[PDB]
């Protein structure tokens, strides 16, 4: 259910539900995320799956394949 | 010179959550004071306080509310309602050089600014702090926090004076309508209610410890064995407006701001000088050529305060003094949204004919004899009203509010 | 209306502790830049600020300083420097319902409320809040602990608006002499320097971080590498008279206030929208009938903001060319104390006839070609200058002072 | 130092009154200038000094230095 509740925490971050989630969408071009938002999704993808995302590998999270490197890359 | 009317109330409030719940809570004389066991918890001595009746989660936009403390989250809801009771489509207020926003909280968010230490402090330090921190908890994030989702393009600020906060605001609106700088001015305020803020003014020995048993009787002002006031939350926000633009609008005009006091003692930090009071009283009322016939006094059921204001009163009246409630007794010490909450009780007196009740008098103070205070709802038609607000730093507002024609 | 001047200035910033001082750092285009140890400790990323560097210790009476957070200490000492360089005397401001104090913070005391929470939640509770930390985190505080030992009697109250605060309280202060209802009125603000605040600005990624091991070139303004303002704490405070009161007594006038402009964006909460801006600046400039000769931008060394403001500026300015510069890139950002220290940095460029450099320019961004951005100190003859500020809620202020006859 | 001197300099640096005004007939709130909230925090600044707590009623009664004097030494 990795998929299902991302879907859920970009969902309830940014207003989008899970069928806007796709592997492509992008968090500021096609779900509304501004600069703050990105800061905020970090930080709720590090809640959800209890790891620390540094500086430098965060910059490069921007759509959902940018971030389910982390989710099951790692895990 | 131009002149300024209210056009439109909202409120959320330790007696209700809109202008018609306040209504009734007024005649009623109905206590909003409940037992908090947060305040219990904390290690206070004062268990008693003014809470907003309404689960605010999920009220507000998600892209708007992650800006937001309560103060702010208060004062947009009241702004909402003043919207609607103005009758003001979004085309006639957003996006105009001419309509602005000045309104404040006297502590901004203690909550948030303690949340954010205690995060940093924490093992994941500032991941855990996020980025909204800063809008939550600075002094003007009732003004920010509503400007921008309400697309104001006039002035937008926040005033704050400790509990003359949104007396000061209301003013401040008046002068912007005055200088012809402004055609509407939304003008209030908002406070939190937390054990963060509250636990500060216990330690002062500034709040009511007595009466946590029998949390309706805590506040009671005038009253002989008061021990200090009764903190609250919520908001409130008034629409005000330049006369002859509300006119051509065909706008609904409860009063004319027709007196603005500001003063200054210049002498106790948290104590009333008494001469700083009567002269803000007396520069509300130049100009006004109709008697005082119902005065909201700021009472907050203070030994200290108390009984400094009704002898202020005494020397700006004379023989001829108003009738006095002190509505506090009711609702609590709602801090910086206290002078816009107790504008719009004074407004739904004078608009419904009606003064409120002092209450929990069981004792009157020896200090106020030989005045007028209303102990029991009384129908009247009021048509000038003046309400009261004082706080720490010596700082005074008053508002003189009159019915127009 | 009545015309408003300025007889007196006083300031404690990062680039000098009075004015002679900061006249010399301006002219020498020197930074107030340094290490901060605390910042650093405290977890966070960007470990430079914009620091005090003055021992106020003893330098105000026990039962004053005993209610004042940082805040206050910065601008009480300011209030302090420009009584004397107004030529003011105690019978003269002192218990003077004509003379009032108009001072604001951004953020109140993030430092005490959290020394509150932490006393509350420790073993000793109550007892160790102590009975000081609301006048020293209140918002209002700045105006509270200066208007009781001064002995003001007019005007006192706070404006906040964000990095707006002290511009905004400026031009309030103005409208105050211009309404007739003041003859003085004391106008600035400050702002505590610490990690409690700090650390939030850097949770939203608003510092700069890159630059840690070269601190004086970390704020940049227009440099192409620019990443963030660098946080700075201060006070400053003017003396805003009526003009016919000033020439009365022989005073010491620096310029007239012959401009303010206060509006709104009503769009992005921590973006500018630059209408905002372009509407603000042309409000303090209409009916000035000379050129803008200098420009002292808001210009806070972020990627988002400085080139908005340049913009802004062509839009209004087109094929005329004011003098700009921006001194955070010499002294760091003070928050709410930004607005009357640039304020007093124009008055001292106007009085003394030169231009402060805008240092650390590497690199000219790209965006920001075309305009006379000045890089070298700068001897010129002056006649008007501007001033601008902004912050966070979209909220902007412009004020246009300008030699007298 | 002696307990007298202690409570001597706690009352002068939290009142901000010259040592030579702390006498010890002299009263916090007639003699030495002492407002409800100086109160609060000389009580404060005793029971740190001293590394003890003053009940409220005992408190309520430790209106002059000497009062301050006797309590301490008396409370230890
Ligand atoms: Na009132
Ligand atoms: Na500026």
């Amino acid at each position: 259910t990795i998929e299902e509740r991302v879907k859920k925490i970009i969902g309830e971050q940014l207003g989008v539900k899970q069928e806007e989630v796709t592997n492509n969408a992008s968090f500021v071009e096609d779900l509304g995320a501004d600069s703050l938002d990105t800061v905020e999704l970090v930080m709720a993808l590090e809640e959800e799956f209890d790891t620390e995302i540094p500086d430098e590998e965060a910059e490069k999270i921007t759509t959902v394949q940018a971030a389910i490197d982390y989710i099951n890359g790692h895990q | 010179m131009k002149r300024a009317v209210i056009t439109g109330l909202g409120i959320v409030s330790s007696i209700g959550n809109n202008q018609q719940e306040v209504l009734a809570s007024l005649r009623e004389g109905r206590s909003g004071i409940t037992f908090s066991q947060e305040l219990k918890d904390s290690g206070m001595r004062s268990h008693v306080w003014g809470n907003v009746k309404l689960d605010t989660t999920g009220l507000i936009d998600r892209k708007v509310v992650r800006f937001m403390s309560d103060a702010s989250i208060y004062a947009f809801l009241s702004m909402e309602q003043a919207i609607a009771d103005a009758g003001l489509s979004p085309e006639a207020y957003q996006n105009n050089p001419r309509v602005g926003l000045i309104a404040g909280s006297g502590g901004g968010s203690p909550r948030f600014q303690v949340f954010g230490a205690d995060a940093m402090r924490g093992p994941r330090g500032l991941k855990a702090v996020g980025p909204y921190v800063v809008t939550k908890a600075m002094a003007s994030g009732v003004s920010a926090c509503l400007a921008t989702p309400f697309k104001i393009h006039g002035v937008n600020y926040s005033i704050s004076s400790a509990c003359a906060t949104s007396a000061h605001c209301i003013g401040n609106a008046v002068e912007q309508i005055q200088l012809g700088k402004q055609d509407i001015v939304f003008a209030g305020g908002g406070e939190e209610l937390c054990w963060e803020m509250a636990c500060e003014f216990d330690a002062m020995g500034a709040l009511s410890t007595k009466y946590n048993d029998t949390p309706e009787k805590a506040s009671r002002t005038y009253d002989a064995h008061r021990d200090g006031f009764v903190i609250a939350g919520g908001g409130g926000m008034v629409v005000v407006e330049e006369l002859e633009h509300a006119l051509a609008r065909g706008a609904h005009i409860y009063a004319e701001i027709v007196g603005y006091g500001a003063t200054s003692d210049g002498a106790d930090m948290v104590a009333p000088s008494g001469e700083g009071a009567v002269r803000c009283m007396k520069m509300a009322m130049h100009g006004v050529d109709t008697p005082i016939d119902y005065l909201n006094s700021h009472g907050t059921s203070t030994p200290v305060g108390d009984v400094k204001e009704l002898a202020a009163i005494r020397e700006v009246f004379g023989d001829k003094s108003p009738a006095i409630s002190a509505t506090k007794a009711m609702t609590g010490h709602s801090l910086g949204a206290a002078g816009v909450q107790e504008a719009i009780y004074s407004l739904l007196m004078l608009e419904h004919g009606f003064i409120a009740p002092s209450i929990n008098i069981e004792e009157l103070d020896e200090q106020a004899a030989g005045l007028n205070i209303v102990t029991e709802t009384t129908d009247r038609e009021l048509t000038t009203v003046m309400s009261n607000s004082f706080g720490f730093g010596g700082t005074n507002a008053t508002l003189v509010m009159r019915k127009l024609k």
